[PDB]
């Protein structure tokens, strides 16, 4: 039997059972096809498609069918590189068949395209790892895929304001799927800022009235990537609400698979430090299934240092954790934004025993310098610290006023300061929260985040 | 190994209060805090 | 065009290393077939700049023709005759070099499937043709003449101008572009001869250093010479920033800082490509640090630095720059299009402590001086929010030590610029500060300034020593 003629019959009628680049699914059929297609030249393969009786009269669809015959004829299963031109050519031809919303068989093709997208992404990473041997630039393959998926994303149009039916076309059903695949790629090629256009144009293209109408797994991953994108731009609160909702939604998933535990862990790796910057600390109970005891112990040490105002302990903790923190883009933001929460707690204790207990309204700078001496410890100027570091070069006990000024400007300390009297005055009261309000409320009121529920 | 340590979510076949209400009220005597209170005592005693 | 077709790597050891698509294709009926070599897909074309030195090669006719232009420059005493005859020769030269395949035809920019590896062959610091042109156009700097009263540009002193799109509608010829070792030679000449002519030569040097970097990009060259030239040019920019501000000579900090930034971007790209190839660049850490100071509030650069190797990240210079980015951060920094972020330090006091460290590299300090006014504004803005309504004005002595103003006149002019009322001639009534942004809407920024301690350090060294490290 002429299996090429059989294949084209299937493709012409939207039966794509065998239209796949995955030989672990397609192998025996492709092998038979390769044997039978051997001997026919490119123009002959093209003609087989052009003249096939039921073939949709669509240029891009025939290009795609022909591209697959070429692939089947010339594929070398022993060499992923040698076969790659056929594989990536066909994939591009396949996605091109989705650009027109009224393309032939587009609805049957949507599942094919997602299936093949997962295949080609994996193959692209494989080949990109050999870029030096292949004389290609870093991420050239996977970046080519991002461009293809980007053109597809741009072709998805929003619903007509007065649509005649509720039908969710395939391109809309995979809108968030595509957003996440594309943004994941941009993160993997180490260009996360390319997510900007994707994030910006996601909601305008969506036909669904509520973000919660998408699959919950796609929601969670979206919030995960959006939270990371925010955190890359140091927008801590904007990131927090996404990580926090991402974990909440995940807790609402049945833990059918281990990958869900590990995905929850991925969220917590960012939700914990993000919340800490905002003055929030987790209850480990609901987190036990997703974190090892050691990771809990580790974040609990940092919790202790921040909670009680030990700047030196925070810096030591960041120093010890530097490598993996850099890998998750967490070191700088924590280095920068943990201090003032730690300072707040430092002077919180000071004001508690000094004002609330001992009834002293005035804070002499000399006192706070002594407190900072204990909290900061060593500095770039001090002996034994010949070389400047991000851990000894930022915080100094000498800059009492500066610390207090920023605490007051962030709204974490309600106080007046007298530079020529070298003291700051708090309100004479027994209620500590009147002088040092709850951190999270203050920060979140100064930096209101966008609606945690996107829409 | 790479799929389990990478920050990218893993694929899986598709089918509550987690935050301390407040940590300013829940006060636990800490080592660093003990030395801080001691420094407040020493400062209070050395200064009128 | 019909350049020779390019084919995919069919090397055997490569194929074996990359591996197969499936484990046992024969089990599924596949037979090892001798597939004919197929051409390289468009998306796998590699236009990555050259990373390694290549032997200098010059076409024999090109060499003889440039020697002829030199001989005519020496023999034709008339100024306009030289330029007219050299213009004729250039017309002949273009079509000739086109036919040789050594310059893209000016007919149309062609697909990058067929790109020419362009090699510059100008062995002077300025092409002979340009010298004769700028002679006619009276755009020869005094620095480019053997004698001051000369009208002809000197072959030994003239420096190629940055090519502007207004001119050069057609691609530059090899004779227009200096090869890497001549670009090094040219920068060597600047460092040895022209640094001391600053500040007066700022427009000259700025333009000529732009041209050096441009010639490298004409040749798509990211080799060692391009790194070295961009590195030392960055340093010259940093030196210029201080010299121009100290002297009070009117200049465009904007244009200096733009090209400084663009040069750092170039360096970051080369450092990346070199890392991808397994090489290394010894000065990378220094210029990653400078890059961290070019956009001191842009989180993108904190992102990029956190993914570099440990030895780069932990380099004292990168550590110093990171400290500065941290003390400078401010949750109240205000500017159209800047998003404020949480819990920033606004450690202005620490900033001025670090600016005074003798461990601060001087050229880094020069870069950080760009932010003196901004940091000072937000220091006073923050401090004023802590003062009660009836608090006395803050004496100048206090703010001068706190913000390290150079003298009383500077803090007076500062308060005047931001309409901070001055009481008793020696005090600042901070409550009268009504601005919440360092950038005033309807007036130009306050002039850039400097720190006395960094000027004093500069006077203790040489410009040349600073540029060479």
């Amino acid at each position: 039997m002429d299996m090429a003629n059989q294949l084209l019959d299937e493709l012409a009628h939207g039966n794509f059972s065998h239209l796949t680049l995955n030989l672990s699914q397609n192998g025996r059929e492709i092998a038979i096809l390769q044997k039978q297609l051997t001997g026919f030249d490119d123009k002959q393969l093209e003609t087989f498609v052009e003249q096939h009786p039921a073939m949709p009269n669509d240029t891009r669809f025939k290009i795609m069918c022909t591209s697959f015959l070429n692939y089947a004829r010339d594929v070398d299963p022993w060499s992923a590189w040698s076969s790659s031109d056929l594989i990536f050519e066909f994939y591009q031809c396949l996605i091109n068949c989705l650009i027109n919303d009224n393309a032939p068989h587009i609805e049957m093709l949507i599942p094919v395209a997602t299936r093949e997208t997962e295949f080609i992404i994996n193959l692209a990473g494989k080949l990109d790892s050999f870029h030096l041997q292949l004389h290609t630039r870093s991420h050239q393959f996977l970046s080519h895929i991002s461009s293809i998926l980007s053109r597809l994303f741009n072709s998805i149009k929003p619903p007509r304001g007065n649509a005649s039916s509720t039908n969710i076309p395939g391109k809309q059903r995979i809108l968030l799927y595509l957003v996440n695949k594309l943004n994941n790629i941009y993160f993997r090629i180490e260009s996360p800022q390319l997510c900007s256009n994707i994030f910006k144009n996601f909601q305008p293209k969506s036909m669904l009235a509520h973000f919660n109408e998408y699959q919950l797994d796609q929601q969670i991953e979206y919030r995960y990537l959006l939270g990371r994108y925010y955190l890359l731009n140091s927008q801590v609160h904007n990131a927090f609400v996404q990580f926090n909702e991402a974990f909440q939604s995940l807790l609402n998933l049945p833990l059918t698979n281990q990958a869900i535990t590990r995905n929850g862990t991925r969220i917590l790796n960012y939700m914990i430090p993000t919340g800490l910057i905002l003055g929030k600390m987790v209850k480990w109970g609901p987190l036990r299934p997703f974190l090892s005891q050691e990771t809990i112990d580790n974040w609990s040490v940092l919790y202790k240092h921040v909670r009680y105002g030990n700047i030196q302990g925070v810096s030591l903790w960041l120093r010890q954790n530097e490598r993996h923190l850099c890998a998750r883009q967490l070191l700088i933001v924590l280095l920068e934004k943990l201090p003032m929460v730690t300072y707040r707690n430092l002077i919180k204790t000071v004001i508690k025993s000094w004002t609330t207990e001992w009834g002293q309204n005035k804070l002499p700078y000399s006192l706070i310098e002594r407190v900072l001496q204990l909290s900061i410890g060593p500095t770039f100027e001090d002996p034994g610290a010949q070389e400047i570091t991000i851990y000894n070069g930022i915080h100094s006990p000498k800059n009492v006023e500066n610390v207090l000024v920023t605490l007051i400007n962030l709204g974490l300390l309600r106080a007046n300061c007298f530079p020529q009297l070298q003291l700051c005055v708090v309100k004479k009261t027994t209620m500590i929260q009147e002088i040092v309000p709850p951190v999270n409320e203050r920060i979140t009121k100064m930096f209101p985040a966008h609606s945690h529920v996107l829409w | 190994k790479s799929l389990e340590e990478d920050d990218e979510f893993e694929d899986f076949p598709i089918d509550t209060n987690i935050w301390e209400e407040n940590w300013d009220d829940v006060e636990v005597d800490d080592d660093f805090t003990n030395e801080l209170k001691a420094e407040l005592d020493r400062y209070k005693r050395e200064n009128q | 065009p019909d350049k020779k077709k390019k084919y995919m790597i069919n090397d055997a050891k490569t194929i074996q290393l990359v591996g197969p698509l499936i484990s046992s294709p024969d089990n599924l009926g596949f037979q090892k077939r001798s597939h004919k070599a197929r051409e390289l897909p468009r998306f796998l074309i590699n236009q990555e700049p050259q990373l390694e030195k290549r032997a200098f090669v010059q076409d024999p006719w090109d060499k003889a023709n440039q020697e002829k232009m030199i001989s005519l420059e020496e023999s034709i005493d008339d100024l306009n005759e030289l330029y007219e005859t050299l213009k004729k020769m250039r017309n002949t030269e273009r079509s000739i070099m086109e036919e040789k395949g050594l310059v893209d035809k000016a007919d149309s920019a062609k697909d990058l499937y067929d790109a020419i590896v362009f090699q510059g062959t100008c062995l002077d610091m300025c092409p002979t043709f340009e010298r004769s042109r700028r002679n006619v156009e009276y755009t020869v700097y005094s620095y480019e003449k053997n004698q001051p009263n000369d009208k002809k540009a000197s072959r030994t002193k003239a420096l190629k101008v940055f090519a502007r799109p207004a001119a050069a509608a057609a691609p530059p010829l090899p004779s227009d572009v200096r090869p890497p070792h001549i670009l090094v030679k040219t920068l060597d000449y600047i460092v040895d001869n022209l640094l001391t002519t600053l500040p007066e030569s700022e427009g000259f040097l700025w333009d000529r250093m732009r041209s050096i970097r441009q010639d490298f990009t004409y040749q798509n060259y990211s080799g060692p010479e391009a790194v070295d030239c961009n590195e030392r040019i960055v340093r010259i920019h940093l030196l210029i920033l201080h010299i121009m501000v100290k002297s009070n000579v009117e200049f465009s900090l904007q244009q200096e800082l733009e090209q400084l930034h663009k040069s750092l971007i170039t360096l970051s790209e080369i450092y990346d490509d070199v890392r991808s190839s397994g090489g290394t660049c010894p000065n990378e850490a220094e210029f990653r640090a400078y890059a961290l100071l070019s956009k001191i509030r842009d989180p993108q650069y904190d992102e990029n630095i956190q993914r570099l190797p440990k030895h780069i990240f932990q380099d004292k210079l990168v550590q110093m720059a990171l400290c500065f980015r941290r003390v400078i951060s401010n949750s109240a920094y205000t500017e159209r299009g800047f998003v404020k972020t949480e819990n920033c330090l606004n450690f202005y006091a620490r900033f001025f402590q670090l600016m005074q460290s003798p461990s601060l590299p001087l050229l880094m300090g020069f870069f950080l001086q760009m932010h003196l006014t901004d940091i000072r504004f937000y220091a006073l803005r923050a401090l004023s929010h802590t003062l009660n309504k009836k608090h006395k004005p803050i004496p100048f002595i206090y703010l001068e030590n706190m913000l390290l103003f150079n003298n009383r006149q500077e803090i007076i002019e500062f308060c005047n610029y931001y309409s901070i009322e001055i009481i008793n001639g020696d005090a600042a009534d901070l409550k009268t500060l009504q601005h919440y942004s360092h950038k005033l809407s309807e007036t130009q920024p306050l002039k850039k300034t400097y720190l006395t301690c960094l000027e004093r350090r500069l006077q203790k060294t040489t410009y040349k020593g600073l540029i060479n490290g």
